RNA sequence: GUGUAAGUGCACAAGGGAGCUUGACUGCGAGACGGACAUGUCGAGCAGGGACGAAAGUCGGGACUAGUGAUCCGGCACCUCU
RNA sequence: UCAACCAUAGACUCGGCGAAAUUGCACUACGAGUAAAGAUGCUCGUUACGCGCGGCAGGACGAAAAGACCCCGGGACCUUCA
RNA sequence: UUGUGCGCCGAUAAUGUAGCGGGGCUCAAGCACACCGCCGAAGCCGCGGCAGCCAACGUGUUGGCUGGGUAGGGGAGCGUCCUGCAUCCGGUGAAGCCGCCGAGUGAUCGAGUGGUGGAGGGUGUGGGAGUGAGAAUGCAGGCAUGAGUAGCGAUUAGGCAAGUGAGAACCUUGCCCGCCGAAAGACCAAGGGUUCCUGGGCCAGGCCAGUCCGCCCAGGGUGAGUCGGGACCUAAGGCGAGGCCG
RNA sequence: GGGGAUAAGCUCCGUGCGUCGAGAGGGAAACAGCCCAGAUCGCCGGCUAAGGCCCCUAAGCGUGUGCUAAGUGGAAAAGGAU
RNA sequence: UCAAACUCCGUGAUAGCUGGUUCUCCCCGAAAUGCAUUUAGGUGCAGCGUCGCAUGUUUCUUGCCGGAGGUAGAGCUACUGG
RNA sequence: GAGCCCGGUACGUGAAAACCCGACGUCUGUCUUGAUGGUGUUCCCGAGUAGCAGCGGGCCCGUGGAAUCUGCUGUGAAUCUGCCGGGACCACCCGGUAAGCCUGAAUACUUCCCAGUGACCGAUAGCGGAUUAGUACCGUGAGGGAAUGGUGAAAAGUACCCCGGGAGGGGAGUGAAAGAGUACCUGAAACCGUGCGCUUACAAUCCGUCAGAGCCCUCGACGUGUCGUGGGGUGAUGGCGUGCCUUUUGAAGAAUGAGCCUGCGAGUCAGGGACAUGUCGCGAGGUUAACCCGGGUGGGGUAGCCGCAGCGAAAGCGAGUCUGAAUAGGGCGUAUCCACACAAGAGUGUGUGGUGUAGUGGUGUGUUCUGGACCCGAAGCGGAGUGAUCUACCCAUGGCCAGGGUGAAG
RNA sequence: AAGUGUUUAAGGGCGCAUGGUGGAUGCCUUGGCACUGGGAGCCGAUGAAGGACGUAGGAGGCUGCGAUAAGCCUCGGGGAGCUGUCAACCGAGCGUUGAUCCGAGGAUGUCCGAAUGGGGAAACCCGGCACGAGUGAUGUCGUGUCACCAGGCGCUGAAUAUAUAGGCGUCUGGGGGGAACGCGGGGAAGUGAAACAUCUCAGUACCCGUAGGAAGAGAAAACAAAAUGUGAUUCCGUGAGUAGUGG
């Protein structure tokens, strides 16, 4: 039995083309530049899934950074502070208090010095 | 081939000896295999062996000791051992050869 | 690639062309070139046991006989004449199922006449018994003879 | 095509009945003057073969 | 100083001397060392027949470690093989 | 020295016909670094509106010839007290 | 003076600052010693899915560990074609192709759908493979890039008027001008083979165009006692009755 | 540790030494072999390692006690130096 | 086309050499060492992977105990050499 | 997509002539001028032959102790109490009768003819050749050697009109379809356009990926535009980001290869081969080979092969055997386990009972042997032929060398 | 006055819609491939195989045929259309009084080719003899026949005597082609041995001579091993990768 190649080759071909809809020149049109454009696109993909989270907690760190030198405070000891006085709310959600409901933001910070300790830099 | 080193089938000796054209061979067979095969004794020839299984079918038969002889049994083969003679008469048998 | 015709010289410059090294034009990679790993005439006999035979076809006919799908009958139809309508009306009356068996004996060809046309059945002498038959069948209509025969050569 | 066997393997080695692979040592055809008996005694009769070339042995003898 | 390189030993001598002698044996060999394999190395003890010694005992070459060449092929001597 | 001018054939413009070598890509800068040392593509900086036309040859270790230099293997031919 | 903590000259190459990554910093953003926070990875934890090994109880659940990987070893599968058997679909529209909408852990799937199309397909379970390409300076076909770019084949040179024609730098006629003229003139041999003439044509060819042509089509055309050959003669050389040699 | 001129981003050995090879992620500006740490998949959750927190660039122009004037920090010797 | 023309055939010559070798996922996972080699870019055996079978912690780590060294260090009318 | 429409099929039938097989004859040869079993002796029984020697060939046999057979060269016998052979050779036995000739069947093959078949190919495949095929074309020659299939059911192959010189097209018709128009089934990709949407001329981009404004489209819900468990297209802008393969200690590349697409292109087959491991049958047995008979895949076929006893060079002995002077130890063998004793603590052994031992034939898979053996690639080596129309030299027979100088012998 | 602010596309990118090119895919087929069962296993001087040139009412190719030229005669079959095909377009005609078509046997059969009267660059040149035709005669035309060698038979018998060599005449053969298979001779190298010479490859490739439908071999100067044994040859399976043999 001679068996002609075209179905099973066509198959794949076609799945990868429809995947590089939208690439620059032959990136989109030749089924082999097209791959290895998927190769390095799908390795982009896996990478920057993983990047997100961190780039999002940058982000949020720097706007509750933000809110909180308005407040006259930095992050860092509003973060201490928070922990200190044992609220659970995380970054994302605090930069989502910072943006939209300032006055929440305030009356945290002012939790967050109150749980503060007196002296910062003493030995404890 | 081993790599240029002389190989372990040419440093070796050949072994002894030689192949002796004119050897003859036994099928043997050994008398715990009669008593196993033939419970009531009897006549006991070469064909018998061979019906039994025992030995091959046109060959020469020699009968050993091995076993255990218990019955009253005659041997008609071409060869005996000492201990198969004195086993087939101590039951009261006959071991003729041909 | 020695039995296409042709390319029995090497081709043009190995070197020099800038163009890959061919050494005939038949290589495979050519077109018109001959084949690597093609087919070539072969036999798929195989030595099966003996025993593994006729062992095999006992147990389809035992399984035809389980299921009450053998049948005897003396003759198929009146000696002498062949005829189609009263065969398969007396295989319409055995068995209504769709493929058929029929064994009768190398002389009877009065009766293999008659069954010869009908588009289910499948005419075999008793010593050509075999299972690719059997289990291809879903009853199977021995003749009383033939049953004899098969039986005479198998119990014995 | 049948499988032909290796004659110097063949007139080298041998089996048990156990088929065990058996050779002869070496160092005792000549030059036996400045051998002492012991090491001649030590070089007599048959080894097995050891495990190392027992696959060589084994694949040179069947065919 | 130990025949001979160097090393490890040896004065209890393994170094020096004398008397007898041929174990510079035959059949073997538990157990091991070293090792890709092939090689190589040590070995108590048993039997035969001996040397030396009153005896116990020691002797299967040399204080030890180099002094050597597998297989094939052929020569010679003997064998209750063919 | 030490070059200048003139004419034709190209080069240049218009109409017609219409190739080739080459080609992983591509909206293909520079400096100082770094890197398989030899960076348009990596780092830090500097510079730069988009697209063309005529030119020059510094780079793309430009193209060409599975080097034209050394080594390895295989050949071939030649020499002779192999 | 003695030891010490930091500092200074020594110090110094060739494209451009160039020996903090840059801006800049001694109002340290430099160094030393203590102290307090926070940032920071696919590490660990949280929540959910999967898999391998093992354990417990069961007649497949739970739990504990583990799950980077080249050469390589083992296990389980996707898709293609041909086939035994059994079933199902199809001119009320199969395959193939192009879409939409979805699906699976992967190869992939869609008895989900729309368009095109016009005759054969699907499924289950077995059998057999010319069964899967991205690369061998791989092969065949088609087509890009360079690029509407180079070139359009000598050293003589063309012009105008009229004509024909759908169309004229190139075809026809005329008048000029120029070039060869021991040739670029005339005639044979070899070679070619109808290219010769008449009439017709203008897709291919002619390095542009073409109404023209050594191009295409049809018909026609070659006349020997003396010309060149044979029927006459031999050279070198060839073949060679018998023959000699092998 | 040897060879070399204890020169080499030289060469040859030893190492229940490491990593790369065959190893992604974070850091060292970039940076196979250095430091942290071994990626089954998803999350717009949290805690940390190395390394960091003036701006580029996430987090301290953090606190306390001292030193430096050399932009030392942010390359180098013999030696010189109120 | 010539340091032995061309054509066909032996023939699918032979290359320890160069290039290429096409779908998926799951589990495990190296080596670049030793010996020998007309041997060094090859190969044979061993070392290291995987699969199956058999055997069970025999492997490994830590504590304690029993052992042999002739390195680092040191020393030298304790020897040999400078 | 037809058993009942057509050609046919099962089944019957048919030869003037030619040829081929038989048969019966004429015809020919031949025996009968014949036949038997008996008795004692001379002659004959294949000559340049057998044998021998020298040098070779070929036999499992590579000159070897080399028989049998055979070529050339020398020498060279016997006729039956003769001769040849039985692996140097001799004696004895046994077998046969060289140097004369014919002989059918069983066996090998297919240019060609007829009838069929395919888990063979289906137009880059299958023959090189489905089409002008050994053709075109290439070469002086021997020789090499292509490419090119499909309208439609029927040509019904588009009358007539219009633009145009035509080509080509638009109407109109034919057709079931002209998204079937003799550039014709289906009509993919590379490649080349046209139209619409978004974007793009201060910007250093392995051209993607993650966030993402704005614009456009679409599905739902409520009003008039405004969200949603939405979905798609494009994307200003920010973060990250050194192409694939091969070879490598190590390459994003400045080491290798690739312009692109579509087709094609590399672990296969044979063998009762070898080893291992699945699976099936039978099981101390398992199994047939050639072959014979069945229109098959079925039945028969015991010759063999492998297991069933080992040890030893072998004679041989045998649960033992070899070495050896040795019961004196070792080597190999007695499936394996268990119990009981007696010995030893030099490692465990020796016995008595039980237990009872597993092979072999198909077939799957992985390696392997011999075969081109996963595929591709030399320079070269042999055999047989083709070439001196180029060029080198030679042979025969012709032709050509303007013009002007100089001034030897005689 | 200061500040904020859309809007450009010469061209390019992406998506979508529509085309072109190209000829993949799918489905086929007057083609091949591998076999099975039969038949026939030779053709040729009575001129072969294979060709050149011609030949139909019209140009060419393929097919058929040969100056009697898509054909002539006889015997059979068959039965209504036919004048082969590319491949039609005409133009002419045949057929129930049997065409076209199929089978068997005959006739014709240019030229080349073993080629054979002589020559020759195959397919084209020039003849002798005999018998006919034609011409006033020469010219010309038609039909037979004319190679060489071998072996029979007959005649003759050189140098030269016997004689023979040779010569003359007449009969019968041969010559060449063909795919495989057969027999007898000659006989490589690449390759393997990881080099290489003995050896292998391999008595292969190739070459020479010869057949036949098959060939070759074949009727014991055989084996065998004490069996009161087989009984020409050939081929198939085992024996057996064994006994052996081998740098």
């Amino acid at each position: 039995a001679r068996v002609k190649r075209a179905l099973n080759a066509q198959k794949k071909r076609r799945t990868v083309l429809k995947a590089s809809k939208g690439y620059r020149g032959q990136r989109s049109r030749l089924y082999r530049k097209a791959k290895e454009q998927q190769l390095h696109s799908l390795t982009y993909a896996y990478r920057d899934r993983r990047a997100r989270k961190g780039e999002f907690r940058k982000l949020w760190i720097s706007r509750i950074n933000a809110a909180a030198r308005a407040n006259d405070i930095t992050y860092n000891r509003l973060i201490q502070g928070l922990k200190a006085a044992g609220v659970e709310v995380d970054r994302k959600n605090l930069a989502e208090l910072a943006v939209s409901d300032p006055a929440a933001f305030t009356a945290l910070v002012d939790v967050a010095r109150a749980a503060l300790p007196e002296d910062v830099n003493a030995p404890s | 081939f081993e790599g240029g080193q002389m190989p372990i089938h040419m440093r070796l000796p050949k072994l002894k000896g030689f192949k002796n054209r004119f050897r003859t061979e036994y099928q043997v067979v050994n008398v715990g295999d009669i008593n196993k095969a033939f419970p009531q004794g009897g006549t006991v020839g070469v064909d018998e062996l061979v019906a039994k299984g025992l030995v091959r079918k046109n060959s020469l038969v020699k009968v050993l000791g091995d076993g255990k002889l218990t019955v009253k049994v005659d041997v008609t083969a071409n060869k005996f051992s000492g201990s198969a003679r004195e086993a087939i008469t101590a039951a009261g048998g006959s071991a003729t050869e041909l | 690639r020695g039995e296409v015709s042709g390319g029995g010289k090497k081709p043009y410059r190995q070197k020099g062309t800038g163009r890959a090294r061919q050494g005939s034009t038949r290589a495979p990679q050519f077109t018109g070139g001959g084949t690597v790993h093609g087919p070539k005439p072969r036999d798929y006999s195989q030595r099966t046991p003996k025993k593994m035979i006729a062992a095999a076809l006992r147990g389809a006919l035992s399984d035809r006989a389980r299921n009450d799908r053998i049948h005897a009958v003396t003759e198929l139809v009146e000696g002498q004449t062949p005829s189609t309508k009263s065969a398969k009306t007396f295989l319409g009356t055995l068995t209504e199922n769709k493929k058929v068996l029929v064994v009768i004996g190398r002389t009877d060809e009065v009766g293999a006449k008659s069954v010869r046309n009908l588009p289910g059945v499948h005419v075999i002498s008793p010593d050509q018994l075999n299972t690719y038959d059997v289990l291809n069948a879903d009853d199977v209509v021995f003749s009383v003879e033939a049953l004899n025969a098969y039986i005479s050569a198998n119990s014995k | 095509p049948k499988a032909k066997t290796h004659s110097g393997a063949s007139k080298r080695f041998r089996r048990t009945g156990t088929g065990k692979i058996v050779r002869q040592k070496a160092n005792r055809r000549h030059l036996l003057e400045h051998k002492p008996t012991k090491r001649t005694r030590r070089l007599d009769g048959r080894t097995t073969v050891s495990a190392a070339d027992n696959s060589r042995i084994n694949k040179l003898l069947n065919g």
